[PDB]
RNA sequence: AGCGUGCUACUUAUACUUCACCGUGAUUGCUGUUUUGACGCUUUCACGAGUAGGCAGGCGUGGAGGUCAGUGACGAAGCCUU
RNA sequence: UUGCUUAAUUGAACGUGGACAAUUGAAUGAAGAGCUUUUAGUGGGCCAUUUUUGGUAAGCAGAACUGGCGAUGCGGGAUGA
RNA sequence: GCCUAGACCGAGGACUGCGGUUUUUACCUAGGAUGUUGGCAUAAUGAUCUUAAGUCGCCCGUCUUGAAACACGGACCAAGGA
């Protein structure tokens, strides 16, 4: 027998490929995984654990974020990498010319970039041009901004939202969150 | 693929430790030590004896 | 051969009060020298209000019979544990070593008394050299004058299951 | 007819072993809810007048 | 081309490796002049302490032999029905299987902790020989979490001469020789995963050595223990 | 019925020590403590404002607040499979300096000392603390010291 | 061949040691030889009890889209059979 | 730095600048550490050593710590949670 | 240091390593068994079925702290059955 000291044949807990069966995704990966493996760049390897992250751990990047990580000092010629979709956003006053490497582009984020002069170019383009990820930038999109994050660890006194189906006056605002009405958690 | 006790093959044993030739050669482990015939009990250490 | 006689020589660590502590001794009968320390504490415990912790082992060392082939008689002072209480006794034993004679009194007190070694206390053990100093008769009635005996009714050890003659017990 | 076991804590600690018993997480910095109001107001102040002083002196 | 393609190969690799074999002989030299001055220092720390145990007695004296600072500790008790304290002990000592054993140095700290583990354990103070004999014929090297085997000495350089140990007898000579780093050499060692004794135990083993069983420290008599079980 | 009021169980952790009744000597009262500062939990039965209960009678730990009369303090309590962070307010007659964090600066500052000691020879020292080490060899004389033999006694009554 | 006690050998568990094989977990390397499986191949180490229960990978049945220009009155399907 | 504090140029809390480097200040270990979501079954227990309450006592009833059985075969105790 | 009696195993599959002997860009016992001989192929050999012998083996499902139970359901088989 043996006395042991941690649990039998666990798995890692993290993903190893994509659950995806997209197969441009898999030739990515597969790309990806050879200069992990062969080229020693950090860079590297951390983009081949991003191409295996599912959708919500891959939030979109919208071209105001993009446009004040290239507002660092320094980073003005930085070729912005984000493993995910580059969404346009309407509230921007000017985008600059700039280099993005992403998965996706939706329409009026590339008609952006293409306006002001700059290049929206997929991960290939990247390895291709710069195959040690040298002078990139890796954006990545707000995780915790999603909605279902709302409601997790929901309990007294903890200020998080409650998981309710209509909005209103009648709805969830009586005894439990009102002192007038017995007490207030 | 296959370990292999150096205390059995002389190989092995060479490879480890290059000094067993030399240890073997000079007869070390079977070394007369040159010394004289003192009996530095004979005296009180007598006291293992009796008291 | 159970046993062999240690002297263990012992002391307190040395302190700013006390630098040279006093050096005791002990002769102990043991199986070995793990044993004959432990015995010299258990003792040093009892007898001293000392600890094996602030104290030292000086030296262990085994004390050889002086004649292995002289037939002697020996007395042993005993302290030992019954079921009921606590007892001291005094018997004596022919052997030609102390060891000898200590492992058969050990043997002796565990028939007839039921005396574990854990139970006893070895006193003394003294070489009874005037035959007058021989006080108990079962020992006595080998100390006379041209003493002789037959062996009657000798059993022979067999290395067969079945043997083709009648036995004999002649001798 | 329906007595039972009233209480026990067997078992309790050997169910607490198998994923506690976990320390609190420490931080640099403290939060200062529950701290003297006084002192929490004006250390507000002191925090805000030394990051004008750097950011001046920066500039120098 | 292809037995014409292996030749080439393997007259580059015939060059190559009668260059590496130079470069080899050169450190051969610098681990057998280590071992034999670690031989010369056994010697002399013998014959030094005999020659004091003779000149007390002369000198109506006791000499007093340092207390040992190394001892092998050995498990031979299985892994069911142990209180808590003692059971994260014999953890924390890399005893987790029955006859496993490692090698301690003692101080305090070590007693007190392998006085908790008493009735499990069986130890005592190792020769040179049985130090020599456990590594030689069941000593592995924890090389990236692996049990590796102690089949060359590179492998005692690759992980462990960045303390200065280049070869088996550096290690053998640092466990004896309770060492300055005597805590990286004892770690990198796998725990030594011994027999049943040839011969078997005493009549019954849980109780201790003292008591006629087989537990405890026996302090010697740990080297029969280990020729019965190694 | 079963009682679990606040101060049950008390009887004799609260009270005052034997011949120790009366008046608090005022050295309770000039101490000075400071967030940060270690502090031992002991509940004085004469004072029965800022009282501590009775789980943290006997409890060290860190001061985060200080008032007019009185010194927060945090303690890690075991509940279930984790500690929670509690915060205790204890006036001054409840609370005392931990001794063992002085010797723990005092050996800083010895630290620190020996070794700019060390730099200003040129050489390097230790700093980290030992455990008790085995003995070494030594020599013992037998001048006015011959080993005296000690047997067991006989046993005998004294009633 | 009882009781107390000491000793020598001997007997044998799914336990320990070495080795083989299965699986699980980790691990080494693999693109100018990556070669139509890179979900692949390869190096090495450790581990394997399980009710309630969780998850994974598979086996089997009726019917549907696609494919094998599949089997079949020269015998389909079913059924019996060391 | 401050709106707090001192008779104060005193303090308090948080800082700029400077210095102290692998003995960064005990031991041993560490199939690594941290973090989150979600959901099953369960919510009759019972036994042993020790501590322990009621009861003459109980294979009785009730607590404490640990180990077990339940959920577990295997060698031994003839047989047996 | 030397001599000597038995048992079980032979994973891998060009080469590559570490050492040794040096008499040698060589050879070795040193990164896992080869050499040789006889017999057989109308068979020595291996598997299954039946049966004998040795040894062990209570009746499943279920509720239960606890079932082989003198606790409950079950005579048997097909098809249906959550
Ligand atoms: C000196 N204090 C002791 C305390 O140490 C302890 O003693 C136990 C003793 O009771 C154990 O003995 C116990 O357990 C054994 C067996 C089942 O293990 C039983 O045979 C025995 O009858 C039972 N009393 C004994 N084996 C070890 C001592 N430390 O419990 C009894 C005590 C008097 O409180």
């Amino acid at each position: 027998g043996r006395d042991h000291t941690s649990k039998q044949h666990v798995r890692s807990g993290h993903r190893t490929a994509p659950k995806s069966d997209n197969v441009y995704l898999q030739l990515l990966v597969k790309l990806y995984s050879f200069l992990a493996r062969r080229t020693d760049a950090p860079f590297n390897k951390v983009i081949l654990k991003s191409l295996f992250l599912s959708k919500i751990n891959r939030p979109p990047v919208s071209v105001s974020r993009i446009s004040r990580a290239l507002k660092q000092k320094g980073a003005a010629e930085k070729t912005i990498v984000v493993v995910g979709t580059v969404t346009d956003d309407n509230r921007l006053l000017e985008f600059p010319k700039a280099t993005i490497a992403a998965l996706r582009f939706t329409a009026g984020a590339k008609d952006r970039i293409l306006k002001n002069g700059g290049e929206a170019i997929t991960l290939d383009q990247l390895a291709l041009r710069a195959p040690k990820g040298q002078n990139t930038l890796i954006v990545r999109g707000p995780r915790n901004s999603r909605e279902a994050v709302r409601h997790f660890g929901f309990g007294p006194h903890k200020g998080k939202a409650p998981r309710i189906l209509s909005k209103g006056r009648k709805f969830e605002r009586a005894r439990g969150r009102r002192r007038s009405r017995g007490f207030k958690v | 693929v296959l370990k292999k006790n150096p205390l059995k093959n002389k190989q092995v044993l060479l490879r480890l430790n290059p000094y067993a030739k030399a240890y073997a050669a000079e007869k070390v482990g079977s070394a007369k030590v040159e010394q004289a015939k003192v009996k530095p009990s004979k005296g009180q250490f007598a006291e293992v004896l009796k008291n | 051969s159970r046993l062999n006689e240690y002297q263990v020589i012992g002391r307190n660590l040395p302190t700013e009060s006390v630098p040279e502590p006093k050096l005791f001794r002990m002769r102990i009968f043991a199986p070995n020298t793990v044993v004959a320390k432990s015995r010299y504490w258990y003792f040093l415990q009892k007898l001293h209000k000392v600890k094996k912790a602030s104290g030292e082992i000086v030296s262990v060392n085994i004390i050889s019979e002086a004649k292995p082939t002289k037939v002697k008689t020996f007395g042993i002072w005993l302290r030992y544990e019954s079921r009921s209480g606590i007892h001291n006794m005094y018997k004596e034993y022919r052997d030609v070593t102390r060891v000898g004679a200590v492992e058969t009194m050990y043997q002796d007190l565990a028939a007839r008394h039921r005396a574990r070694f854990r139970s006893i206390h070895i006193l003394k053990v003294v070489e009874l050299e005037k035959t007058d100093d021989v006080k108990r008769q079962y020992v006595k009635q080998f100390l006379t004058k041209d003493l002789k005996f037959p062996l009657p009714h000798r059993v022979q050890k067999s290395k067969k299951l079945f043997q083709a003659t009648a036995p004999t017990t002649f001798y | 007819m329906a007595k039972s076991k009233n209480h026990t804590a067997h078992n309790q600690t050997r169910k607490a072993h198998r994923n506690g018993i976990k320390k609190p997480k420490t931080y640099k910095y403290p939060s200062l809810k529950g701290v003297d109001a006084k002192f929490k107001r004006n250390h507000r102040y002191a925090l805000h007048g030394t990051a004008k002083a750097l950011a001046k002196a920066r500039a120098e | 081309k292809k037995e014409k393609a292996q030749q080439k190969t393997a007259e580059e690799r015939a060059a190559a490796k009668k260059v590496r074999k130079a470069a080899n002989k050169e450190k051969r030299k610098v681990i057998f002049d280590r071992a034999a001055a670690y031989q010369k220092e056994y010697t002399e720390a013998e014959r030094s302490v005999i020659k004091a145990k003779r000149d007390a007695k002369a000198s109506n004296s006791y000499y007093v032999d340092a207390q040992p600072k190394l001892v092998f500790v050995v498990r031979i008790k299985g892994i069911n029905k142990i209180p808590p304290k003692p059971r994260k002990v014999l953890q924390l000592l890399r005893l987790t299987q029955i006859n496993a054993g490692v090698f301690v140095r003692l101080t305090k700290a070590t007693s007190e902790l392998i006085k908790l583990a008493e009735p499990y354990v069986a130890y005592g103070y190792p020769s040179l020989s049985t130090i020599r004999q456990l590594v030689y014929k069941r000593g592995f090297g924890k090389v990236n979490k692996q049990r590796i085997a102690l089949s060359d000495n590179a492998i005692i350089e690759a992980n462990l001469g960045k303390f200065n140990i280049l070869s088996i007898e550096d290690l053998i000579h640092e466990i004896y020789t309770v060492g300055p780093n005597f805590k990286q050499v004892s770690n990198f060692l796998w725990p030594f995963k011994l027999s049943n004794p040839n011969g078997g135990f005493r009549a019954r083993k849980f109780q201790h050595f003292i008591q006629g069983g087989d537990t405890g420290n026996r302090e010697q008599f740990i080297n029969a223990l280990v020729k019965q079980m190694n | 019925g079963k009682s679990r009021g606040y101060r049950s169980g008390t009887r004799y952790a609260f009270q005052r020590d034997f011949k120790k009744h009366g008046a608090i000597p005022l050295s309770t009262y000039l101490k000075v403590y400071k967030v940060g500062d270690i502090v031992d939990i002991k509940a004085n039965g004469s004072i029965q404002k800022g009282m501590p209960h009775k789980y943290y009678h006997g409890k060290t730990g860190i001061v985060y607040n200080v008032t007019k009369s009185s010194v927060g303090v945090i303690i890690n309590k075991v509940v279930g499979n984790r500690y929670i962070e509690k915060r205790v307010n204890l006036r001054v007659e409840h609370v005392k300096h931990s001794a063992c964090r002085q010797e723990f600066l005092n050996r800083v500052k010895s630290n620190a000392a020996k070794k700019r000691e060390a730099k200003a020879n040129g050489e390097t020292v230790y700093l980290k603390r030992q455990a008790a080490k085995p003995r070494g060899s030594r020599i013992i004389s037998t001048e006015g010291n011959i080993p005296q033999t000690l047997a067991p006694v006989a046993y005998e009554t004294f009633i």
